[PDB]
C-alpha cells in the first residue's frame, strides 16, 4: 500500500545497458492484470512460476532491473544465447526464477534529431558472469603493445553509443526492458499480490 | 594474440562505426534528393565528406594487417575492400584536378542545350526536348539536326576534358596495381582464393566475346528486318546492304530500339499490349500500384515491405512546390531504411519499373545481417538483374489477366506471341551490340591501342563493324561522340547491361523450371510459386560474402554466364526471323555510308 511498485515501469528515462539498474520492491499489491491490457508488451514470459498464478504466489524477495538495448539484441535476454548483450552487458543465470518484460517506444526514446544518450559495451576482457557489472573506461586492448595512454592503433575505447532516430527500421528501435528476479532464500519479506 | 583476432575486433569496430555514419550521409542526401535547397545539398556534403574522411582512416588502418596472413576467406575480403587505396594514390592537386573535370563534364551533360537555327529561340536539353525528337519525330532532316547538334556541342567541349580524364584514370588505376582504369573495373569479376571456383580478369573478355558470338546470328536477322522496315519509312534514304544511320534508332545514341516498335510491328491487325487505358479507367491508388507488387512479393514467400518504407518512401510527384529528382531509385540507406524515390505516374512502363525498384529492395531487405562491407550485390550486374525478372513475370499477359486489368478474353494468336517478343529484342538484343562496343573501345583506350589522332576513326570504324551502324555525317578528331552518352561523361562502368541481360535469362529459366512451366518460356509467370521464391531467396542472403561465381551455381548450376536463356526464350522470334528474311539481305557492308565525298 506504499508502493505503485512501477515507479521504474513508467518513468522519465533509464539507464544505460552497461550500468543496469537494481531496486527493491516491498509491501506491494502486485495485480498485474490491468498490465496485462497495458501498452502491448512485446515479450513476457515466465521461466520459475505460472503467469496465470502471479498474484496467489506470495514470495519473500523481489529486485527490478531495467535498462534499455536495441530491438534484434533484445532477443539475448535470456539464459543461454550468450552475444554482444549477454556477454560484455548483461548474462543471466542459467537457473532463472522469474519473469522479463520488455516494450516498444515509438518517439519515446527517438527524436528528430537522434538520441546520443544511451551506452554500451562492445570491447571486453572475458564474459561477465551473471549479475556483474564493470563500468571501467580502460582502453581495451587485444594486441600485446599495451598504449595505455589514449586512443591507440590497435587500442580501442570500449564503450559505443546507440544512435536513435524515428526513422529507423524495427530491427533497432528502442526497446525499453524490465527483469524481475525472485532469490531463493529461507527469509521472509513482504510481498504478494 | 592472433593477426585474425586482431583483424576481427577491427572489423567490428569498423562496422559498428560505420553504420551510423552512411546512415547519416544517406538521411542527408535523401532530404537534398528529395527537396533541393541550399542547406540540403551543404548538408549532403558535409556528412559524405565525413564518411570519406572515417573511410580512408579506416583504409590506412586496414593497410597495417598483412592480407597474406589471413586464413579465413570472408574477413580477407572485408579487408580488401578496405585497403582499396582508390583515389588517395594520387597526389591531392591531380587528384581535385580531377575531381574538378569530373564534376564539369557531368555539369555540361546535364545542362547542356542546343538552339535551333532556323529559330535561335527554341533551346532543348537532352531531356525531356531532344529525346522527345529522337523517339517519335519521322523526319530525316529534323533527327539529323538533333543528332547533329547534340554531339557537336557537348561533345566537343567534352573532348579535352576527356582525354585529361582517361590518362589520369588509368594512371589511378596503374598505382592501384592494376593495368588501366578497365582493369581495375574488370577486377569486380576477379574471383582469387576459392578452389574450383576462380576466374581471371583476362576471363571475362574471352567470355564476352565467346557469347558475342553467339548472340550474333540473331541480332544479324533483327538488324535486317529492321532494315527493310525502316526503309518503307524514310525512303530514298537507306540502302538494303548498309548499316543503320545513327539518327533513326529510336533514341539520341541507340541504346534502345523501343521507339520502333512503331515502324517494325509485325501484326498491326493484332492489338499492341498496352494496359495504360485500362489502369486510368480502374479504380486506382498510387499506393495500391505499389502495394500491388507488395502482393506480387509476398505471393512467392517474400516478407511484407517495412512499415519504415511506406512512411518514408516518396510514392508520388510531390508538385511544384518541391521540386525532386525523379529517375527512379531504390534507396537501401542502412539501418534497416529502405525507401523508393520515383515521381509515379499511371502508366505500363511504371509499373514494370516499380516491380523493378521493389525487387531491388527486396534484395537490399535481403542479406542485412551481413557484415557492412558485405551488403553489395554478388557482382555489379546481379541487383538490375533481379529487378528485370520481376518486370518480365510482371509483363507477361497471364499475369495481366490475373491482377484483372486486361480482358478475361485472352486472346493470344501466335500473333500477338510474336508481336510480344519482337518487342522485346528491339529492347534486349538492340542494346548488346552498343553495350559491348561501348566498353570494347574504352577498355581499349585506356589500354593505349587507339592513339589520340584517331579515337573517332576507330570508334566509327568499330561501331560498323559490330553494331552495323554508319554515321549520316563524318566526323573528325574535334568531335568527340563517345563522351556524349551519360554513363561515360560521368565515370560509370557500362558492361554491367551486358552481363546482367544474360543473367536475368539464367535466373528466368531456372525459376521457371522450379516453378514447373512447361510452355514457352516467355509465357512464364513466378507468380505464386514460393519454390522459385525460396531459390532467389537462398541467392539473395549471401550478399558479397561468397563468389559470385559460387552464388550463380547455387541457383543456376553452372559456374560462368550462359547464353542459352536468351537464345530460348527469343527462339520462336528467331525462326520468325529466318522466315522474314529470306528474301533480305543477311550482313551488312563494311563500307556503305549515308554520305559520299
Ligand atoms: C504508468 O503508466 C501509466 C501512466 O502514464 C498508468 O497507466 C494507466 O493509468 C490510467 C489512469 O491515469 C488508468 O485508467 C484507469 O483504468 C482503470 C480500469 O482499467 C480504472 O479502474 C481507473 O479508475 C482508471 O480510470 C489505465 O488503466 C492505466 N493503464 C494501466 C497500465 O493499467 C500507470 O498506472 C502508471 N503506473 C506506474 C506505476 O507508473
Ligand atoms: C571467418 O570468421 C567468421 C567470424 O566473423 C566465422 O563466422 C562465424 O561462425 C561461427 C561458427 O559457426 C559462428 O559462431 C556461432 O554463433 C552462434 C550464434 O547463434 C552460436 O549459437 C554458436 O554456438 C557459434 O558460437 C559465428 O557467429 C559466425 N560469425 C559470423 C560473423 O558469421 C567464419 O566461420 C570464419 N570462416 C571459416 C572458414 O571458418
Ligand atoms: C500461325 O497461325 C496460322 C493460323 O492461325 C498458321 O497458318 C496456317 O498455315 C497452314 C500451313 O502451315 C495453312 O495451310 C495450307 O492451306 C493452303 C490453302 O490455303 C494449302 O494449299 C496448303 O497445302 C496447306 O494445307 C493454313 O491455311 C494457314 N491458316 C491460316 C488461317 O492462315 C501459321 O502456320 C502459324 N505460324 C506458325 C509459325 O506456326
Ligand atoms: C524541405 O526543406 C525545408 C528546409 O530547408 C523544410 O522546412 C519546412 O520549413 C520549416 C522549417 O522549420 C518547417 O517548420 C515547415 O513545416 C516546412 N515546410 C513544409 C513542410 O512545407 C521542409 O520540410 C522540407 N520539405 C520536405 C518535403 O522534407
Ligand atoms: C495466384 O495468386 C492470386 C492472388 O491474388 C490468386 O487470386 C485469387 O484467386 C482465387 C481463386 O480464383 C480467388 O478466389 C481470389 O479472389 C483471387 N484473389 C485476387 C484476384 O485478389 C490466383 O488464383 C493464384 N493463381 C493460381 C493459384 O493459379
Amino acid at each position: 500500500n506504499l508502493c505503485p511498485f512501477g515507479e521504474v515501469f513508467n518513468a522519465t528515462t533509464f539507464a544505460s545497458v552497461y550500468a543496469w539498474n537494481r531496486k527493491r520492491i516491498s509491501n506491494c499489491v502486485a495485480d498485474y492484470s490491468v498490465l496485462y491490457n497495458s501498452t502491448s508488451f512485446s515479450t513476457f514470459k515466465c521461466y520459475g512460476v505460472s503467469p496465470t498464478k502471479l498474484n496467489d504466489l506470495c514470495f519473500t524477495n523481489v529486485y527490478a532491473d531495467s535498462f534499455v538495448i536495441t530491438g534484434d539484441e533484445v532477443r539475448q535476454i535470456a539464459p543461454g544465447q550468450t552475444g554482444k548483450i549477454a556477454d560484455y552487458n548483461y548474462k543471466l543465470p542459467d537457473d532463472f526464477t522469474g519473469c522479463v518484460i520488455a516494450w516498444n517506444s515509438k518517439h519515446i526514446d527517438a527524436k528528430e534529431g537522434g538520441n546520443f544518450n544511451y551506452l554500451y559495451r562492445l570491447f571486453r576482457k572475458a564474459n561477465l558472469k551473471p549479475f556483474e557489472r564493470d563500468i571501467s573506461t580502460e582502453i581495451y586492448q587485444a594486441g600485446s603493445k599495451p598504449c595505455n595512454g589514449q586512443t591507440g592503433l590497435n587500442c580501442y575505447y570500449p564503450l559505443y553509443r546507440y544512435g536513435f532516430y524515428p526513422t529507423d527500421g524495427v530491427g533497432h528501435q528502442p526497446y525499453r526492458v524490465v527483469v524481475l528476479s525472485f532469490e531463493l532464500l529461507n527469509a521472509p519479506a513482504t510481498v504478494c499480490g | 594474440s592472433t593477426i585474425e583476432e586482431q583483424a576481427k575486433t577491427f572489423l567490428d569496430k569498423f562496422n559498428h562505426e560505420a553504420e551510423d555514419l552512411f546512415y547519416q550521409s544517406s538521411l542527408a542526401s535523401w532530404n537534398y534528393n528529395t527537396n533541393i535547397t541550399e542547406e540540403n545539398v551543404q548538408n549532403m556534403n558535409n556528412a559524405g565528406d565525413k564518411w570519406s574522411a572515417f573511410l580512408k582512416e579506416q583504409s590506412t588502418l586496414a593497410q597495417m594487417y598483412p592480407l597474406q596472413e589471413i586464413q579465413n576467406l570472408t574477413v580477407k575480403l572485408q579487408l580488401q575492400a578496405l585497403q582499396q587505396n582508390g583515389s588517395s594514390v594520387l597526389s591531392e592537386d591531380k587528384s581535385k584536378r580531377l575531381n574538378t573535370i569530373l564534376n564539369t563534364m557531368s555539369t555540361i551533360y546535364s545542362t547542356g542545350k542546343v538552339c535551333n537555327p532556323d529559330n535561335p529561340q527554341e533551346c532543348l536539353l537532352l531531356e525531356p526536348g531532344l529525346n522527345e525528337i529522337m523517339a517519335n519525330s519521322l523526319d530525316y532532316n529534323e533527327r539529323l539536326w538533333a543528332w547533329e547538334s547534340w554531339r557537336s556541342e557537348v561533345g566537343k567541349q567534352l573532348r579535352p576534358l576527356y582525354e585529361e580524364y582517361v590518362v589520369l584514370k588509368n594512371e589511378m588505376a596503374r598505382a592501384n596495381h592494376y593495368e588501366d582504369y578497365g582493369d581495375y573495373w574488370r577486377g569486380d569479376y576477379e574471383v582469387n582464393g576459392v578452389d574450383g571456383y576462380d576466374y581471371s580478369r583476362g576471363q571475362l573478355i574471352e567470355d564476352v566475346e565467346h557469347t558475342f558470338e553467339e548472340i550474333k546470328p540473331l541480332y544479324e536477322h533483327l538488324h535486317a528486318y529492321v532494315r527493310a522496315k525502316l526503309m518503307n519509312a524514310y525512303p530514298s534514304y537507306i540502302s538494303p546492304i548498309g548499316c543503320l544511320p545513327a539518327h533513326l534508332l529510336g533514341d539520341m545514341w541507340g541504346r534502345f530500339w523501343t521507339n520502333l516498335y512503331s515502324l517494325t510491328v509485325p501484326f498491326g491487325q493484332k492489338p499492341n499490349i498496352d494496359v495504360t487505358d485500362a489502369m486510368v479507367d480502374q479504380a486506382w491508388d498510387a499506393q495500391r500500384i505499389f502495394k500491388e507488387a507488395e502482393k506480387f512479393f509476398v505471393s512467392v514467400g517474400l516478407p511484407n515491405m517495412t512499415q519504415g518504407f511506406w512512411e518514408n518512401s516518396m510514392l508520388t510527384d510531390p508538385g511544384n512546390v518541391q521540386k525532386a529528382v525523379c529517375h527512379p531509385t531504390a534507396w537501401d540507406l542502412g539501418k534497416g531504411d529502405f525507401r523508393i524515390l520515383m515521381c509515379t505516374k499511371v502508366t505500363m512502363d511504371d509499373f514494370l519499373t516499380a516491380h523493378h525498384e521493389m525487387g531491388h529492395i527486396q534484395y537490399d531487405m535481403a542479406y542485412a545481417a551481413q557484415p557492412f562491407l558485405l551488403r553489395n550485390g554478388a557482382n555489379e550486374g546481379f541487383h538490375e538483374a533481379v529487378g528485370e525478372i520481376m518486370s518480365l513475370s510482371a509483363a507477361t499477359p497471364k499475369h495481366l489477366k490475373s491482377i484483372g486489368l486486361l480482358s478475361p478474353d485472352f486472346q493470344e494468336d501466335n500473333e500477338t506471341e510474336i508481336n510480344f517478343l519482337l518487342k522485346q529484342a528491339l529492347t534486349i538484343v538492340g542494346t548488346l551490340p552498343f553495350t559491348y562496343m561501348l566498353e570494347k573501345w574504352r577498355w581499349m583506350v585506356f589500354k593505349g591501342e587507339i592513339p589520340k589522332d584517331q579515337w573517332m576513326k576507330k570508334w566509327w570504324e568499330m561501331k560498323r563493324e559490330i553494331v552495323g551502324v554508319v554515321e549520316p555525317v563524318p566526323h573528325d578528331e574535334t568531335y568527340c561522340d563517345p563522351a556524349s552518352l551519360f554513363h561515360v561523361s560521368n565515370d560509370y562502368s557500362f558492361i554491367r547491361y551486358y552481363t546482367r541481360t544474360l543473367y536475368q535469362f539464367q535466373f528466368q529459366e531456372a525459376l521457371c523450371q522450379a516453378a514447373k512451366h512447361e510452355g514457352p518460356l516467355h509465357k512464364c509467370d513466378i507468380s505464386n510459386s514460393t519454390e522459385a521464391g525460396q531459390k532467389l531467396f537462398n541467392m539473395l542472403r549471401l550478399g558479397k560474402s561468397e563468389p559470385w561465381t559460387l552464388a550463380l551455381e547455387n541457383v543456376v548450376g553452372a559456374k560462368n554466364m550462359n547464353v542459352r536463356p536468351l537464345l530460348n526464350y527469343f527462339e520462336p522470334l528467331f525462326t520468325w526471323l529466318k522466315d522474314q528474311n529470306k528474301n533480305s539481305f543477311v550482313g551488312w557492308s563494311t563500307d556503305w555510308s549515308p554520305y559520299a565525298d
